[PDB]
RNA sequence: AUCGAGAGG
DNA sequence: CTCTCTCTCGCTGACCTCTCGAT
DNA sequence: CAGCGAGAGAGAG
């Protein structure tokens, strides 16, 4: 407990102390270029898409969209989009990573279309949160 | 403090505060422990700029 | 140190000395006015002043809650109400002499035993 | 026992009544209140009228009083419908408020005219949840 | 200043800190995945290569 | 201890009784100034020391 | 309800606090030169030098004010009609004089009155701020602080709409009449 | 200017407790400095009492 | 990092948890406070720079 | 009705008021010992009386349990750390 | 102090005084600008009695200073000491009398 | 958000007693202390897990969807 | 990127 | 006279770390 | 926010 510090009962955390549900909501939107091009939310394709983001897309449905409940940690693309590219690897990666120190079952997906039209994805990813040594009380 | 009266140089007015922590302190007492508080914080920042200047 | 001007247009009289008779008396420069001067000082200066010790009294002053009231009273109406304030003049160097108001009869008694200048 | 005066546990109950009337954020509201309800057309009847003259005559536009929308969107290739915050959070589209000015133009020797749409703050009088029971705002799905 | 008097620099890593008693002075408590990022080129010696095979 | 803090209360009055017997001596203007030393100045030192000796 | 923008008025005390030829001086918003008090007040229309200085002070007692404003006054017995008075104002004839009546009117204490005919009023508060710059030198008064809450003002958030309201309000009817100008036929 | 200040004073804060005077317009007078501004300024915190 | 102190060589020692972990003593030099402070880690990659730091 | 007004800080100038309304209440002794010493207001006119001193605090400071019988600064820390401290921000 | 020299508050009393740069205006009360038709008779009854103390004795007018006696007891001048500096800085330009 | 099973010092069950507890100082205005008493909570950690606490699932539950 | 804002020692 | 000590209006600079917004 | 710095500027030799 020294210089400030504190012991906490494990005992009492393991009975839910203290524990946080952390949501984190990544956004993603189909990008127009115009004169009749835009990004297309699918799963990539990695022939067609170049310099691809290093993490699994097999947590990832063939709409480029994560479910609800899949669980995704590190380099999991929780949102698969391709942006057309002026042939091979015609689309480039416009996925959208999770954040390497998350770990995150997901809690829901909104897709919707904004005031332009494009396409809007907001996933929410669920952690709990549990009293880990060092964290600030 | 609109409470005191006006031209009161008495301790209670300028600030002196009679009464512990373990006491409680009235109100005029915490608001003049605030101001020098404040003084104090702004005193730590500001004058730690001033120092890292010197030092470099 | 009183300053005049000219009745009729009221621009600021100039000193002048005749000096047959070696008496001050002043001229207007607008009009051809002159008067006898009643004081003979031409100028004042107080390098210190006690002017301002007593700024602004009012009857309505007695009215104000700000400003506190005394447990003295004055000897002149013996009135028992009375209103206190600390010199009005603010000044490098100051005295803290308190300065003590009547509520009735308009009285303004010093604190300072020394000094009974008005 | 009215004429007895109050003590200190008293002066909670006038607080009390003070922020049931008021609330917490109450100067932000008012101030947008005020805002809307007045500084528009304040705003558009200075330099109402904006005129240019060849007699060889003048044209002249006036402004008559603004008119602000209960907030709602039109999605572009969709209807004009009501927008509500929370669908407006989800949608990342901006609370927005149709600004119409009734136009006088007049040559000397048309409907309302919609100037732009206009940011609402949330629980202003023009926004709906200020008028909405707790149970609509449930509904509403904005915190009560 | 920003670049050629300071630079940031491969190799390191930052903690939220808390103390043990039981821990030396000297030394440093890491965490494991700290250690784990972090490497130090070691040239391979006769002393060292049944270590650094199973390290490995 | 509570004969302890009556102590503590009759010191705190004996420093405010002497702080009014100052402010008193002021208003009557009979005081001695130190040299190059305004009258409020002087008695500005002397409430402060006051205060603190007595919280000391 | 006029433009939101400033103008300042400064009215300042020459010399240091122990010299001769102390004189009270006053900024005209788009003048080079800092024209004396009895000028202003002569271009004002409050000619009689005894008047100015009752504009200036407010009471007959007190001495040692209106010693410091003579001065001042001889500075002013050099120019004793308001035409000359506007007529050294700014740098470069009637039009000069002109000049110094349309600065009067609109830059020189606009929020009083920006109005013609209300030149009375704005000698009176020169006056005042005059008064009070020699209450500040006389020690009588001290200086005013910046500090107090009650010369803070804290804008709130239908205010700072309004100001880019009124800007984006006006951009879109210069837009209007650049449309209007560019086309004769609609 | 005005006279009688105290009169007219009394006056004017029975008519903002009214309310035809507005409850936060705030009138200030200060006696010794012979002086009474008004504002109707916006912008000024006001604490209720 | 106001002094040669502040950057120390430690002996490492690989610990379970996530919190960098020092002796209580080490804390003074460092002006560590185990509440929320965030201390940093390098490493040396030469055995001329690892000997530079163990020996002074 | 009159019976509450609101005050600039102008107007606070030309106002004196009094913390508590027992104060204004006619005083003519034994006291608990552990309640704080008080001054005796001394004052003989209040304008107005503040509805309670509490007020002066802000919502995090309102939060803090005895900032009274603590040193202000720890008191500022908190206001700021409180803005930090996990919660049920909303049931939506 | 100097050496050998302690306890000598006056010594110290005195050096304060030598150090310290001590202005007329540091002691004068007032500066008023008489006229005085005659050098023998003046208007002012206090002049007049100043004029009787010297049988000895240019401009009708007059500058009169008005000095507090207690700056001048804290300072080491006498008046007549003042109003010497006075005279040799003057030059004998301007004439002075000093009140006792 | 919910009732929690159990007082987080012991780990005694406090999931059981909740709702009784409310309809208990409901029923016969009881006081909390003598309502807390009469569910066994005598430990007053186990009384704090039932004090403190408020039941947000109802305000969750309101919510339509 | 850039600019800003917030926060922690 | 003058070159000088006096008086100017300039510019010039003033520990990391972590989010989050906008462009 | 000095400032030390060129650039005036009467000024007391
Ligand atoms: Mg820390
Ligand atoms: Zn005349
Ligand atoms: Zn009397
Ligand atoms: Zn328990």
């Amino acid at each position: 407990n020294q210089e400030d510090s504190m012991i906490m009962n494990q005992s009492s955390i393991d009975r839910g102390l203290f524990r946080s549900l952390f949501f984190r909501s990544y956004m993603d939107q189909e990008k127009k270029y115009g004169m009749s091009i835009t990004e297309t939310f699918e799963k990539p394709q990695r022939t067609n898409t170049l310099r691809m983001k290093h993490g699994t897309y097999d947590k990832l449905d063939d709409d480029g969209l994560i479910a609800p409940g899949v669980r995704v940690s590190g380099e999991d693309v929780i949102i698969g989009k391709t942006t057309p590219i002026s042939a091979y690897h015609s689309k480039r990666d416009a996925s959208t990573p999770l954040r390497s120190t998350e770990n995150g079952i997901v809690d829901q997906v909104l897709v919707t279309t904004n005031q332009d039209g494009l396409k809007f994805v907001k996933v929410r990813v669920r952690t709990t949160k549990i009293p880990q040594i060092g964290d600030k009380f | 403090l609109p409470h005191f009266s006006k031209d009161d140089y008495s301790p209670e007015s300028k600030g002196f505060v009679e009464n512990s922590y373990l006491r409680g302190l009235t109100p005029q007492e915490f608001f003049f422990h605030a101001m020098g508080g404040r003084e104090g914080l702004i005193d730590t920042a500001v004058k730690t700029a001033e120092t890292g200047y010197i030092q470099r | 140190t009183t300053f005049r001007f000219c009745r009729d247009c009221n621009n600021m009289l100039y000193p002048r000395e005749d000096k047959e008779n070696n008496r001050l008396l002043f001229e207007c420069r607008t009009c051809s006015y002159v008067e006898e001067a009643g004081s003979p000082l031409v100028y004042r200066h107080e390098l210190i002043t006690n002017i301002g010790e007593t700024a602004g009294v009012v009857q309505d002053i007695g009215s104000d809650p700000t400003l506190p009231r005394s447990d003295r009273e004055c000897p002149k109406c013996h009135s028992r109400e009375n209103v206190f304030f600390q010199s009005q003049q603010r000044r490098k160097d100051t005295s803290m002499v308190l300065f003590f108001v009547c509520l009735s009869c308009s009285h303004i008694f010093t604190s300072d035993q020394k000094n009974k200048r008005t | 026992d009215e004429s007895a005066p109050i003590t200190a546990e008293d002066s909670w109950a006038v607080i009390s009544a003070f922020f049931r009337e008021k609330g917490l954020v109450s100067q932000q509201l008012d101030s947008f209140n005020q805002f809307v309800d007045y500084t528009l057309q304040d705003i558009i009847c200075e330099d109402s009228t904006l005129i240019l003259e060849q007699l060889a005559r003048k044209y002249e536009i006036s402004f008559g009083k603004i008119y602000v929308t209960k907030p709602m969107v039109n999605e572009s290739d969709g209807v004009t419908h009501a927008l509500y915050p929370q669908e407006a959070r989800l949608r990342n589209l901006t609370y927005s408020s149709g600004l119409f000015v009734d136009v006088k133009k007049r040559t000397y020797e048309s409907g309302k005219v919609f100037i732009g749409r206009l940011p609402i703050m949330l629980r202003s009088k023009n926004c709906y949840l200020s008028e909405a029971t707790e149970s609509d705002l449930y509904k509403l799905k904005e915190c009560p | 200043r920003g670049n050629l008097m300071g630079k940031r620099v491969d190799f390191s890593a930052r903690t939220v800190i808390s103390g043990d008693p039981n821990l030396e002075l000297d030394q440093v408590g890491v965490p494991k995945s700290i250690a784990k990022t972090l490497t130090y080129p070691e040239v391979v010696t006769p002393y060292n290569i049944d270590r650094l095979t199973q390290l490995v | 201890d509570g004969p302890t803090m009556r102590e503590i209360t009759e010191t705190i009055a004996e420093a405010k009784k002497k702080v009014l017997d100052v402010t008193k001596e002021a208003q009557a203007n009979l005081l001695t100034a130190k040299h190059g030393m305004t009258l409020r100045e002087s008695f500005e030192d002397n409430v402060v020391r006051f205060l603190n000796e007595a919280r000391d | 309800k006029g433009s939101r923008f400033i103008s300042t008025l400064q009215v300042k005390l020459y010399g240091r606090e122990g010299s001769s030829a102390r004189t009270i001086k006053a900024t005209l918003p788009y003048i080079k030169q800092d024209i004396p008090i009895v000028i202003i007040f002569r271009a004002l229309g409050i000619i009689p030098d005894g008047e100015i200085l009752e504009h200036i002070c407010y009471d007959v007692n007190d001495w040692q004010m209106l010693e410091m404003l003579k001065p001042c006054v001889e500075d002013g017995f050099v120019i004793q009609d308001r035409e000359t008075a506007l007529d050294f104002i700014g740098r470069r004839k009637e039009k000069r004089i002109q000049y110094a009546k349309d600065i009067l009117q609109k830059e020189f204490l606009p929020h009083i009155t920006q109005l013609e005919g209300f030149e009375s009023r704005k000698a009176f508060f020169l006056g005042y701020m005059i008064n009070r710059l020699l209450l500040c030198a006389l020690d009588r008064k001290d200086q005013d602080d910046r500090d107090h809450f009650g010369k803070k003002r804290l804008d709130l958030a239908g205010p700072l709409l309004a100001q880019l309201f009124k800007t984006l309000f006006k951009k879109l009817t210069k837009d209007i009449f650049r449309y209007m100008q560019r086309t004769v036929e609609e | 200017v005005h006279r009688n200040p105290a009169r007219l004073m009394e006056t004017l804060r029975t008519l903002r407790r009214k309310g035809d005077i507005n409850p936060e317009v705030s009138m200030i007078r200060d006696i010794r400095e012979k002086e009474l501004k008004i504002f109707t300024d916006a912008g000024r915190v006001y604490r209720p009492l | 990092s106001l002094h040669k102190m502040s950057m120390m060589a430690h002996r490492v020692k690989v610990i379970p948890y996530s919190t960098f972990r020092l002796n209580l003593s080490v804390t003074s030099p460092y002006n560590a406070d185990f509440d929320g402070d965030e201390m940093n880690l390098h490493v040396p990659q030469s055995e001329e720079t690892r000997a530079e730091l163990s020996q002074l | 009705e009159g019976l509450v007004e609101y005050i600039d800080a102008e107007e606070e100038e030309s106002i004196l008021i009094a913390m508590q309304p027992e104060d204004l209440e006619p005083a003519e002794l034994d006291v608990d010992p552990a309640k704080r010493i008080r001054v005796s207001h001394h004052a003989t006119t209040f304008t107005h009386c503040e509805i309670h001193p509490s007020m002066i605090l802000g919502v995090a400071a309102s939060i803090i349990p005895f900032p009274d019988h603590n040193q202000s600064p720890r008191n500022t820390y908190q206001s700021a750390m409180g803005k930090q401290a996990m919660g049920v921000f909303l049931t939506n | 102090l100097e050496p050998g020299h302690a306890a000598d508050q006056e010594q110290a009393k005195l050096i304060r005084s030598a150090i310290e740069h001590t202005t007329l205006k540091s002691v004068t009360i007032a500066s008023e600008i008489y006229y005085d038709p005659d050098p023998r008779s003046t208007v002012i009854p206090e002049d007049e009695e100043i004029i009787q103390l010297h049988f000895s004795l240019q401009s009708p007018w007059l500058l009169r200073l008005e000095l507090d006696r207690a700056a001048m007891n804290d300072k080491d001048l006498t008046m007549g000491q003042v109003g010497e500096r006075i005279k040799q800085t003057f030059k004998n330009d301007l004439f002075v009398i000093w009140s006792e | 958000m919910i009732v929690p099973v159990r007082c987080f010092s012991c780990g005694k069950v406090v999931g059981d007693k909740w709702e009784s507890y409310l309809n208990l100082l409901q029923e016969d205005e009881l006081d909390e202390g003598t309502a807390l008493s009469r569910l066994g909570l005598k430990r007053y950690c186990c009384r704090r897990m039932i004090l403190t606490h408020v039941d947000l699932i109802e305000k969750f539950l309101r919510y339509n969807p």
